[PDB]
């Protein structure tokens, strides 16, 4: 057949707003990321040292809750899974499993070195090394554990990153 | 304190014959019980097939004449079994175990890096 | 060129350009080991492939640097005492001979001393 | 001894004037500290903003350039040897 | 701390549009006496106000108005807003500036989701050199 | 899988590249290739993508779904899986896919059309854009994938788009690219299994009387991997399928009783028999006012066709593996739409084949 | 971060001290002799994946080489920039320079 | 000692088929004069034959596959080093350590 | 008070004993362990003594960095202590405190080497939930999380 294909067309992050219906599909999207980066509502995933941080930033001085954030005990409420320990080899199938219960839009944060990569526990016969084989992680949080700030630069991290997503103008666009 | 479901003593047994009576009655408690290991633990297979791999693995240590041996293969003999009713293994477990799988010439190990 | 990029020099051959990102680092051109991997090979890799390398951190190679000071030089003494300029914050006190008609660097610092009445032979 | 204890004598901030005599006649039990600490007070020279110049404390025995044979406090080497008892020592 | 005096003296002293920006990322309303500004356009306050709290006297105006981001700002005021200094670093004495032989240029945040992210290299060379391969032609 | 996949640890590619491999071939192993999976955010490209990662293989996967890559990483070791933000309509995305690559394989396509790209600009015109850069940037083999009726002469777009697509793939990179025509695949969340699972499917009868022979989609990802790492099997053109001929008609039968759902069928819409001028109708419209691919007008003449099966090519035993019936495959990815359990055997099914037919 | 001189020169010589402390083993280092003849190392990683931020290689460097920095805010999008190889250190020793001194001089005479 | 007790540890059959195990006596070291190293019976394995040590190709780790490279065991008789090689059904081979040879040595022999 | 350490024989302070063995006796137990610790903290502030917080013996402790710089056999001290550690001589142990949860104690096996032998860890929490079952027996499962919040079941130590 006839395939008109140019070569010059920047990608979806790059592409400049040049009619109407770029700004539409735009502005809907702003909405619909604001309204999932301001309601970060996060699962109480927390397994070991790391999780005592996790609740830290809960408390007065850091106040999670005044961002938005509300910890919920099932993933049926929840969109972000935050790995806050070390995940063994017998508690990795179950990971898996509550991690598959979370309906989309969903991301995950690794918080500290045994859910990264394993931290202190990397040659042991019991420890997953980086839970990262397990799920997909979308930004990992260093440190043993890392501080109440650290976990909150995390936060505010993703959250920047899901405000920039394109998921309607990808449509009009990409699709 | 009390024990759990299907939970036995642990003794030492000293007879070589009072042994096989325990271990051909635990044999068909394997089998009895291979239906609802299909339903519970939804396994893609018939369950002819968890009837036909119990089996295989009693007879890999038919051959034992020491006693103490006798014994400790007997203790994590009920061990496993009492595992599998409670539904304490998950379902990645169970399929891995019954979803296991001739030597490659000389010259195909020695091109492949042989062991 | 990839003749100077991939191999290590003593001293360089051409001026060192802080924009050109193939050199090993912005004020050297060649490696300074033997084993150092030259940076042009580095970074001809698949995750390089959609990066910016101006951006990739290039810290000043440090062999460069110790060379640009002067030798400190001692008056009537063949024996210099060097401490890292810190004390309780530099390296341990090592004590450097300067019989040799040269100028000994120091062990940790890399600081390089010799004798005053050495200097005329030495700055030749 | 652990005795209840005047609000001002306590390291928080505290209401002042007014609001004092008004705190005094709402709250249940008046000397109870607002918790929030003194700003003049805690932590005021921060801990990297310190003047004691730190020396490193030796006691004379064990720090000394004199009697201070290192034999004499060699206690790791002086451990208690392992004797059993069987029952024919006994 | 809260009371809305303490907020109407702020929004105040301030003016509008340097107290909306804060009524946009910074959530509360403060005046603080400029302590300085670093290389990325930063600057950095400090509250007089007797009745702020214990951890709040000090506080960052980040240069950009929709986002802020933590690694903007700069080494050396990143320690002093920590309540970890007494001297903020326009104020060190000669004799406690760190000494750079090198160029120091304009500071780089975090360049993680971008093109500028770190990427990690082996910096040795292979262990192993293959043979070089020449033929030599009997007589 | 297996624990090596491959033959020898060192592999010469067609560029002179001396690949050597390191390990026993698991996760920290290496095989010193490097491929690019195009569409690995695709149903085919998620199971290709596993495969190669899953033994050290450095594979470059372009998207344009910035979330549905995600999951792809876990796949491979550190540094194994990388990601480059590409687009058709850009072509320095495309000669950045391909630049440090071993491998090059092209697994987008598509039989419906969209207001930003139609079947021809897909089908033909990303594949040979693909291939020409491929070229350009020193790949050693390029694999290509296209429909089980590559046939330039059919009236259906599909086939048409299809069959062209494989010319304009060796006029552009060369008599050296091979070909596969995988038959309609089945697997866990398979666009052919959806279609027979789904409940409401309007015009069912126009729909289901196509004729196709099943084919495992892990076998054509496996299929894909002894391509790849074998250089005996450029220029040639595979056409992989299954022995078994099972007709939708029979397969959207056989699938209603292992759902088990008297009354119900026909009052919950199961069937929807249609007259065809109205089916071409609603599926015209809704190509305008649907905002996702409906099953629009070419695949209406896709019924119509029966695959068939062009007997100049190889199949599965020039590669030395057994193809997989539908028979053994078919309870196990029903399951997830799914006393005792009732499981089917390969005997079982059989034996529900025939009551289907059964008057 | 991996420190210098002030003269400009690497201050770790390559002893190989914290790589033998570290309780974790994130550390890894090759040395030999530099161009010049001096004792530099040409390879050194940290496995911030594998670190338990514990402090023993900085107790354990004779030249105060190797630091920890007051920065916790350096959270990566993927864990490959979480293997801070040497090049990397040393940009964060002189990104943090002045930083690592307001501690350096604050609690030198407590260790 | 007699009984194959292997059955009972859960070890991989790999370690009986296809590892071999050394008994050995750690020898004196040319570089330093201490003589304690050299006193205690240890049990180490043989590395393979490939898959035992390679490069990372990201980072230039050592990667390997060997699950026994790092375990050395240690004893005080050699007996009891070969009767728990010989419980465990390992196949291993012994390294007797060499004896140094006994030579007087007195001060006046730089004359005499 | 059975085997006081650390200084704990200097201060004064009390300690509360139950009379029911039930979840409200223990709350108030820890309510009074709370201002007991605060009577030993205040003590610990009025007499604190000056002097080394470490042994005075480097060759179990590493000499201070001043010192390390500038004297030999510190230098060489600080070299030995972080590559090869300090031998802990032969024999075995069983160390118990007061830890908060519980008494922990560890059993620590020592062959002469710079490596422990054997490390065994008593576990205040494993103890406690092995009687879980115990005490269980009876009572509703909104009963069942107050158990739990009055055993301290952090589960690091029970997982050790
Ligand atoms: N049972 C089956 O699936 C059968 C399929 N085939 C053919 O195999 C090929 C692979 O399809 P399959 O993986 O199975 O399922 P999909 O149809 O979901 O795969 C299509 C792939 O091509 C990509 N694609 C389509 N349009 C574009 C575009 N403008 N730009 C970039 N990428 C695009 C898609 O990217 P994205 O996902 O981001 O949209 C996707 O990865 C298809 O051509 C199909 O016709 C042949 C026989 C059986
Ligand atoms: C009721 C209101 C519902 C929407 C409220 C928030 C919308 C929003 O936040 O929309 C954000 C938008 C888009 O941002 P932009 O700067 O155009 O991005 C692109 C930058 N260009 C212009 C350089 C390309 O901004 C607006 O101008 C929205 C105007 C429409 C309202
Ligand atoms: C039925 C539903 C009812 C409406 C629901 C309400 C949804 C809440 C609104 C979301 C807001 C939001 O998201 O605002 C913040 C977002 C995200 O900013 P950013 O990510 O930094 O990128 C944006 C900034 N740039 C691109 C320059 C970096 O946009 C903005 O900054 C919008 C900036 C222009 C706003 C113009 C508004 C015009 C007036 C509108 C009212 C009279
Ligand atoms: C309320 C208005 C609904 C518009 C939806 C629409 O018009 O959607 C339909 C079309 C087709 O494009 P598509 O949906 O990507 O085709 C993919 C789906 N198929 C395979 C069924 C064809 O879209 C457009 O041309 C959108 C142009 C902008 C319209 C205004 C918004
Ligand atoms: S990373 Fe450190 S703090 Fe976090 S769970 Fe592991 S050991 Fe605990
Ligand atoms: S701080 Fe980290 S790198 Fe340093 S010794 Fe401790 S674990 Fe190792
Ligand atoms: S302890 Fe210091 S000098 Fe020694 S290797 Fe480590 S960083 Fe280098
Ligand atoms: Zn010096």
């Amino acid at each position: 057949y006839s395939s008109d294909l140019p070569t010059d067309i920047p990608v979806l992050s790059k592409r400049p707003h040049t009619n109407l219906l770029d700004y539409t599909f735009t502005t809907f999207d702003k909405m619909k990321n604001w309204a999932r980066k301001s309601s970060f509502w996060p699962m109480t995933f927390g397994l070991a040292c790391c999780a005592v941080e996790m609740m830290h930033v809960s408390a007065p001085r850091y106040d999670q809750d005044r961002l938005g954030i509300i910890f919920r005990a099932s993933p049926r409420q929840s969109d972000i899974m935050i790995v806050a320990g070390t995940v063994t080899n017998k508690m990795a199938p179950a990971l898996r499993q509550v991690y598959d219960q979370m309906p989309y839009p969903r991301w995950v944060i690794s918080m500290g070195s045994c859910a990264n990569g394993g931290g202190y526990y990397h040659y042991s016969y019991s420890v997953v090394r980086g839970v990262d084989r397990i799920v997909p992680v979308d930004i990992y949080v260093p440190g043993c554990p890392p501080t109440s700030e650290a976990l909150m630069y995390g936060v505010f991290q993703l959250q920047k990153k899901m405000m920039d997503g394109q998921t309607h103008r990808m449509w009009y666009r990409s699709y | 304190t009390n024990p759990t479901a299907f939970a036995q003593t642990t003794r030492y047994v000293k007879d070589s014959t009072e042994m096989r009576t325990l271990v051909l009655n635990l044999y068909r408690r394997y089998l009895r019980h291979s239906r609802g290991f299909v339903n519970n633990y939804n396994l893609d297979i018939p369950a002819s097939q968890v009837r036909t791999k119990i089996r295989q693995e009693f007879e890999r240590q038919r051959f034992v004449k020491d006693l103490p041996l006798k014994n400790v293969l007997y203790m994590k003999a009920q061990m496993e079994f009492q595992e599998l009713v409670n539904f304490w293994k998950q379902q990645c477990h169970v399929m891995q175990y019954f979803e296991s799988i001739k030597g490659d010439s000389f010259v195909q190990k020695f091109l492949k890096g042989a062991q | 060129s990839t003749k100077e990029l991939t191999t290590a020099r003593i001293k360089d051959i051409s001026k060192p350009d802080e924009n050109n990102l193939q050199q090993q680092a912005p004020n050297r051109i060649s490696p300074w080991s033997k084993s150092q991997k030259p940076r042009a090979e580095a970074q001809d890799n698949v995750r390089f492939a959609v990066k910016d390398l101006a951006k990739q951190p290039r810290p000043y190679a440090a062999i460069d640097l110790i060379y640009k000071q002067p030798i400190r030089y001692i008056e009537h003494d063949n024996v210099a005492v060097c401490d890292g300029n810190g004390g309780a914050q530099g390296h341990p006190k090592v004590y450097i001979n300067l019989d040799q008609n040269k100028a000994i660097p120091c062990g940790y610092c890399g600081l390089r001393f010799a004798q005053a009445a050495f200097k005329e032979d030495i700055e030749s | 001894s652990g005795g209840p204890v005047p609000v001002f004598k306590k390291y928080t901030t505290g209401s002042k004037g007014i609001w004092e005599k008004i705190r005094q006649l709402l709250t249940l039990v008046p000397n109870r500290s607002t918790g929030n600490p003194l700003v003049k007070n805690y932590r005021v020279p921060p801990p990297g903003s310190q003047t004691l110049k730190y020396k490193d404390p030796v006691t004379i025995p064990a720090g000394d350039i004199v009697k201070n044979q290192y034999y004499d406090r060699d206690h790791r080497r002086n451990y208690p040897r392992l004797v059993a008892f069987d029952q024919t020592k006994v | 701390s809260s009371s809305i005096q303490r907020t109407l003296r702020n929004l105040w002293k301030n003016g509008f549009k340097k107290s909306f920006k804060q009524l946009q990322g910074y959530n509360d309303i403060k005046s603080g006496r400029l302590v300085g500004t670093d290389s990325f356009g930063n600057k950095f306050y400090e509250v007089d106000d007797p009745v702020e709290i214990h951890m709040r006297t000090r506080f960052v105006e980040y240069t950009g108005f929709w986002r802020q981001d933590m690694s903007e700002v700069e080494p050396g005021w990143h320690y002093w807003l920590a309540y970890g200094t007494d001297v903020p670093p326009n104020q060190l004495k000669p004799e406690e500036k760190s000494v750079r032989a090198y160029p120091v240029k304009k500071h780089v945040p975090n360049l993680t989701y971008t093109d500028g992210a770190y990427v990690p290299y082996n910096t040795a060379r292979p262990k192993c050199a293959t043979w070089d391969p020449k033929v030599t032609e009997r007589p | 899988v297996s624990t090596f996949p491959l033959k020898s640890d060192i592999n010469i590619t067609k560029s002179g590249k001396t690949l050597l491999s390191v390990g026993q071939g698991g996760r920290s192993s290496r095989t010193g290739f490097t491929a690019t999976v195009f569409g690995g955010t695709g149903f085919l490209g998620r199971v290709v993508v596993s495969k190669l990662a899953k033994h050290g293989t450095n594979v470059v996967v372009p998207f344009r779904n910035d979330r549905a890559r995600r999951q792809l990483k876990v796949n491979g070791d550190l540094g194994v899986v990388n990601f480059v933000e590409f687009d058709i309509r850009n072509l320095k995305s495309i000669e950045d896919s391909v630049k440090y690559s071993d491998i090059v394989i092209n697994l987008i396509g598509t039989e419906h059309f969209s207001k930003n790209f139609s079947i021809e600009d897909v089908n033909i015109g990303a594949a040979e854009r693909i291939a020409k850069a491929a070229k350009e940037a020193g790949v050693s083999r390029l694999i290509h994938v296209s429909s089980y009726n590559a046939n330039p002469s059919s009236s259906s777009d599909f086939y048409a788009t299809k069959g062209i697509g494989e010319q304009v793939v060796r006029d552009n990179f060369g008599p050296d690219a091979t070909i596969v025509r995988p038959a309609p695949m089945y697997f866990r969340n398979s666009p052919f299994l959806n279609e027979l699972l789904q409940i409401k499917a309007l015009g069912g009868n126009v729909i289901f009387k196509k004729e196709v022979y099943p084919v495992h989609a892990l076998q054509v990802g496996e299929a894909i991997e002894r391509i790849a790492f074998d250089d005996a099997t450029a220029g040639q053109t595979y056409e992989l399928f299954g022995k078994e001929r099972y007709s939708k008609k029979e397969l959207r039968e056989m699938i209603k009783h292992i759902i088990h759902i008297g009354y119900y069928p026909y009052s919950a819409g199961f069937y929807l028999p249609a007259p065809e001028p109205f089916l071409y109708a609603f599926a015209l419209i809704r190509q305008y006012i649907s905002s996702q691919p409906r099953f629009n007008v070419d695949q209406l003449k896709r019924s119509h066709i029966n695959q068939e099966i062009d007997q100049s090519a190889k199949t599965f035993t020039d590669l030395g593996m057994v193809p997989d019936e539908l028979s053994e495959y078919l309870y196990r990815y029903v399951k997830p739409h799914i006393q005792n359990r009732t499981v089917y055997s390969k005997e079982d099914i059989e034996k529900l084949r025939d009551y289907v037919n059964t008057p | 971060a991996l420190r210098r001189y002030p003269s400009g020169e690497e201050r770790c010589i390559a002893c190989k001290l914290c790589e033998a402390v570290c309780p974790a083993q994130a550390i890894t280092i090759e040395a030999e002799e530099r161009i010049d003849g001096s004792r530099r190392t040409y390879k050194y990683d940290i496995d911030m994946t594998k670190c338990i931020y514990c402090g023993y290689c900085q107790e354990s460097c004779p030249v105060d080489a190797i630091v920890e920095t007051p920065n916790v805010e350096y959270a990566t999008e993927t864990r490959e920039e979480l293997l801070y190889n040497k090049e990397k250190l040393l940009a964060n020793g002189d990104k943090w320079e002045q930083e690592i001194q307001y501690a350096l001089d604050a609690d030198a005479p407590y260790r | 000692t007699d009984l194959a007790k292997e059955l009972v540890s859960g070890a991989p059959k790999e370690l009986i088929t296809e590892r071999v195990a050394r008994i050995y006596q750690e020898a004196k070291a040319a570089t330093q004069s201490g003589q304690h190293n050299t006193e205690t019976w240890k049990i180490d394995w043989d590395i393979l034959n490939k898959g035992n040590r390679w490069e990372n190709d990201l980072m230039g780790y050592q990667s390997s596959s060997d699950y026994m490279q790092g375990t050395i065991l240690k004893f005080d008789t050699r007996e009891g080093a070969i009767r728990f090689a010989k419980g465990q059904g390992w196949d291993y081979y012994i390294q007797e350590p060499k004896v140094r040879r006994f030579v007087k040595k007195d001060y006046s022999a730089n004359f005499y | 008070k059975s085997q006081p350490y650390d200084a704990y024989d200097k201060v004064d302070f009390d300690i509360a004993v139950g009379t029911k063995g039930d979840c409200y006796d223990r709350y108030l137990i820890r309510m009074t362990e709370f201002r007991q610790s605060l009577r030993i903290i205040e003590q610990c502030c009025n007499q604190m003594p000056p002097g080394p917080v470490k042994v005075e013996d480097f060759k179990v402790a590493p000499p201070p960095r001043a010192l390390m710089k500038e004297d030999m056999e510190a230098l060489i001290h600080h070299f030995l202590l972080y590559t090869k550690g300090y031998a802990v001589p032969a024999g075995e142990t069983y160390t118990a405190i007061e830890a908060p949860k519980g008494e922990m104690a560890v059993y620590v096996v020592s062959d002469g080497s710079e490596r422990p032998y054997r490390c065994k860890i008593r576990a205040p929490g494993f103890a406690h939930l092995g009687a879980f079952d115990h005490i269980a027996r009876g009572h509703f499962l909104p009963d069942a999380v107050a158990i739990i919040g009055t055993m301290d079941l952090v589960f690091g130590e029970v997982d050790r």
